[PDB]
RNA sequence: AUAGAUGAGUUUGGUGAUGGCUCUGAUUGAACACUGUCCAAAUACUUGACACAUGCUAAUCGAACGUUUAAUUUUGGCUCUUAAUUAAAAGUGGUGUACAGGUGAGUAUAAUAUUUUUUCGCUUAACUUAAAGUGAAGGCAAAUCCUUCAUAUUGCAAAAGGAUAUCUAUAUCCGCUUUAAGAGGAUGAGAAAAGUUUCAGAGAUAGGUAGUUGUUAAGGUCAUGGCUUAACAAGCCAAUAAUUCUCUUAGUCGAAGCUGAAAAGGCUGAUCGACCACAUUGGGAAUGAAAAAAUCCCAAGGCAAAUAGGUACAGCAGUGAGGAAUCUUGGUCAAUGGGCCCACGCCUGAACUGGUAACUUGGAGGAAUGAGACGUCGAUUUAUCGAGUAAAAUUCUGUAUACAUAUUGAUAAUGACAAUAUGUACAUUUGUCUU
């Protein structure tokens, strides 16, 4: 019942695994000894290793179910990952003598996208190209005409939790006006006396 | 074990419980036809008048 | 925590009739009075002497608050009614004369006359009371520790009720472990056959079965609670009795509560040790408890 | 926005739930419209059943529920589970098999 | 619901009446005194709508929109300067804060209230089914923001764009506008006929009504109605207070709670549901399909603030005060419900759960044997009556509870916390009133 799944280009072990969904869950990067122990603990055995508060335990079972059945964050469908990092490049077909369509494919950093073949010319999906010789999505990087790499980053993954500005709606008016009671109180202490 | 193994129906008013008043309602499922005549809603072309495809 | 209400339980002096077995028991229900004296007490002194001497044997273990409310004013009862007399018959005899039937001639002219006069049509077993103020205490025949003790399986009312907290009975195949349960009619409850030999066995001596070591029938196991070969406790003979409403089955230790208590024309099912002089003064007492 | 949903009842570790139809912007146990049947989630067990297999006893007035889901009812994730039981709507998630 | 109807003490020299008082019964969201072992459920500021330290109770969408710095990569010039990518932080816009939760200060009622039958009308948001249309400019840094135009049976009257794939432009996804329906509705004074509504206590007041009552004509309306208008008539309601005013008190109601045998019973108006009102006090408007806001505008006193313009815990927990008297500054969004979202997901002091209190209810809180320790103790017919089957001792049970295992609350997946079942083990208080 609980089959594990191989690991990818782009999440090859625990510590990649953990540093992408976020939620500060490589703390935990050490509880997990083998990435067969990550799809195989219980609700109860990652109780007991320490994994808290219930909201990190109860993400990392969630991140855990997606990864089974392939609903990877972005960059997941990589292919040619290197120390973690991974470059995109666009492949150009003539779709008609007057047109032409354009594609974010992954590849080697060295080899040329008309060099590789049909097999290994991966495309990335969450990438387009905007215009020509310009790659749009999360995360990608240019680094020259026509590329731009994806590296492994903290959050990647991350389902951002909603955060307050100046305590929420109800308290906005009054943390503004105390916050401006100590703006002038200090000014002051420096030019006033 | 079960006092369902033999059915012997006891004869008529030969009990007299007196089940306790409940307390509290429920509130009362509204009426959707009218009381008297045949509404249009249970004609034979109705739903796929007010609902086609 | 023994409370103390429960202190002088077999008293000899005071000789309340407990429901139990007890050896001191059986000596107070023997010897007790054919009569309480209620000659020049007042009306709440009668009550109230019915209801001490009522409730040392009904509902014993039970408070007085939680019966205070299980009292019933509603004393169920049956007739017999002969199926010989209602066909033949379609009570039109019994409206004869004036509403009430034709008169007969008074006790002082009957024998004066050697003539016996034909016998006057009715149904059998009438003009006969019925003992309803002797069902007083019927709703507490009803519970299940009480059924246990009633059906001889053992030997007081609150040992019968330990066996029901312990997870000793089982009622319609299912375990059931609230002495207060009230039985209904058709349930099947059913003891464990350890816990009632040993309630109605005799005491493990070890004096007497010392001297048995060595020196269908049974033989000797020193290995169970109870006196080997099981013999019957003393003294239990004088209250050994099965009401009507249960149907027992010593071979497997299971009764029947076939339905509830009912006073009969002349009959009751109540087991109660007191006259109806008592029993009409403990219920005139629960009707407003004063 | 009429809504097929559970009513929360019971006591402390007794839950017990009534299906309402009553609109979504109201208090959860609020007087409903009507009260189309009841659910209990803890598992049941027959009597003299020695098997282990448990059931889940649900009351449902299936015809009254069909109603409120032709005229544009929205039922809930749970009660939208317990519809797709009984055969009324499609199953919203399933078991991935891969 | 057919068992449900009860008395007692006390006036007199005495008797019979009259008539209060008290006791007898049940109960409390109770308090106090003396006490107290455990468990579950339920309830828990009834008084000052008194003042409040601190953290939280309403947010969400980057697949609406650009700004802002950060690095990354590209142009021109020879560090500066173009055009982009990416990530964060504030915002703009959409929806929601019209729900949930809290309190009972004010409020004294018959009203365009309400039930039945017949006949109807309205509905520009959200939900359900379907159809058609989704073009063009300007303003703000930009926009699905604001302004405006074309087109939309006749002629008046609309719209908004964003996103993802395919190939060696096409097709989709989520929206927007309009239209026709279903459902819903807080909807129109709906109308007609016949009914219903126990409207606090006390005092005073005989007039009230001015489209007000009716007729003619006209308009309006689905229709009815001075609903509206003109011209005439002087009516209409009331006469025992219609109408108006002052004082006192109060949120209203329900087999919701307690109580009686019962009465269209009485009392209360906690927890539950419905309705009304309020959010420091007073005075107000707009937005919107609809005020149905803890919103917004204004004034005053309190606290904070002074060159500012916040705050009001009658949201949860908590503090001080008052009082005879009423508790945790916990955990989780796992379950149920709700807001936002294409989706995933985010949020939820609603809620679910742990804690405190014998406040209440329910349950447990141990059963059987126990005769000469030829012992003790208190009375006293010093030999009688009691403590006393009581104790000790013996034989059993394994209740609350502890521990362990399993299952379950939850399934597409997710378990904060606990329930149930089974196995093993344990024999633990008396207290208080009266006479
Ligand atoms: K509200
Ligand atoms: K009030
Ligand atoms: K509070
Ligand atoms: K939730
Ligand atoms: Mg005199
Ligand atoms: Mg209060
Ligand atoms: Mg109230
Ligand atoms: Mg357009
Ligand atoms: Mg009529
Ligand atoms: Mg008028
Ligand atoms: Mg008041
Ligand atoms: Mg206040
Ligand atoms: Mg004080
Ligand atoms: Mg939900
Ligand atoms: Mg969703
Ligand atoms: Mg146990
Ligand atoms: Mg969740």
């Amino acid at each position: 019942l609980p089959l594990i799944p191989k690991p990818t280009p782009f999440v090859p072990d625990v510590p990649t695994f953990l540093t992408l969904i976020g939620r500060d869950l490589k703390q935990h990067a050490d509880k997990f000894p083998t990435w067969e122990a990550l799809f195989t603990l219980t609700t109860d055995q990652l109780r007991e290793l320490g994994v808290e508060p219930p909201r990190a335990r109860r993400y990392l079972l969630r991140w855990r179910q997606r990864f089974r059945e392939g609903k990877f964050g972005i960059g997941g469908d990589l292919k040619h990952v290197e120390n973690g990092v991974a470059y995109l490049k666009i492949h150009e077909k003539e779709a008609s003598p007057t047109r032409t369509s354009r594609r974010v494919v992954n590849v080697p950093a060295n080899q040329h996208v008309e060099e590789v073949s049909e097999g290994e010319r991966v495309k990335v999906k969450g990438y387009k190209v905007k215009g020509v010789s310009t790659i749009v999505g999360p995360y990608a990087l240019p680094v020259q005409k026509g590329v731009a790499k994806l590296a492994v980053t903290e959050g990647m993954w991350e389902d951002k939790r909603g955060h307050k500005v100046d305590g929420g709606e109800r308290r906005r008016a009054e943390v503004r006006f105390k916050r401006g009671v100590a703006e002038r109180k200090a000014l002051r202490e420096k030019m006033g006396f | 074990d079960s006092p369902n193994y033999i059915k012997v129906p006891e004869p008529p008013q030969s009990s007299e419980v007196r089940h306790p008043f409940v307390k509290g309602h429920l509130p009362i499922p509204r009426s959707i036809f009218p009381k008297k005549g045949v509404p249009e809603k249970v004609q034979s072309g109705y739903v796929n008048r007010i609902a086609p495809k | 925590m023994k409370i103390r209400r429960l202190f002088k339980y077999h008293s000899l002096k005071k000789k309340p009739i407990r429901p139990t077995w007890n050896k001191y028991n059986l000596y107070n229900l023997a010897t007790a009075g054919r009569e309480p004296r209620i000659s020049g007490k007042t009306f709440f002194q009668q009550k109230w002497l019915a209801k001490s001497l009522t409730r040392a044997y009904h509902g014993e273990h039970i408070k007085e608050r939680k019966w205070a409310r299980m009292f019933s004013r509603r004393l169920p009862a049956v007739v017999n009614m002969d199926p010989a007399y209602m066909a033949k018959y379609n009570g039109s005899e019994q409206a004869a004369g004036r509403g009430s039937g034709l008169s007969e001639p008074p006790a002082y002219e009957k024998t004066a006359d050697e003539k016996p006069a034909k016998q006057v049509i009715a149904n059998p077993g009438r003009k006969v009371p019925t003992p309803y103020e002797q069902m007083t205490f019927a709703p507490l025949e009803r519970r299940l520790d009480i059924a246990i003790f009633r059906a001889l399986f053992a030997s007081s009312a609150r040992q019968a009720r330990q066996m029901v907290v312990h997870g000793a009975v089982t009622v319609n195949g299912k375990k059931m472990k609230h002495p207060g349960y009230l039985l209904n009619p058709g349930d099947l409850f059913q003891v464990d056959v350890e816990r009632v030999l040993y309630a109605t066995g005799a005491p493990k001596d070890k004096k007497l079965l010392a001297a048995a070591m060595k020196a269908e029938d049974n033989e000797i196991d020193p290995s169970k609670p109870y006196m080997t070969p099981w013999r019957p406790r003393n003294y239990m003979s004088a209250f050994a009795f099965i009401p009507r409403y249960l149907e027992v089955n010593q071979n497997i230790c299971a009764a029947v509560y076939l339905r509830h208590p009912v006073a009969r024309p002349g009959e009751s099912e109540v087991p109660s040790p007191f006259s109806p002089t008592i029993n009409q003064l403990a219920f005139n007492w629960y009707l407003r408890r004063g | 926005v009429l809504k097929l949903r559970l009513a929360r009842f019971g006591r402390t570790n007794a839950p017990f739930y009534n299906i309402v139809v009553a609109h979504a912007r109201t208090a959860r146990n609020s007087k409903p419209l009507e009260v189309i049947g009841t659910y209990d989630p803890v598992p049941k067990k027959d009597t003299y059943d020695t098997t282990g297999k448990l059931h889940k006893d649900i009351k449902l007035d299936v015809t009254r529920a069909k109603y409120w889901i032709g005229v544009g009812a929205q039922p809930t994730d749970t009660v939208w589970r317990l519809l797709s039981l009984v055969g009324i709507l499609d199953p919203k998630y399933k078991k991935p098999q891969p």
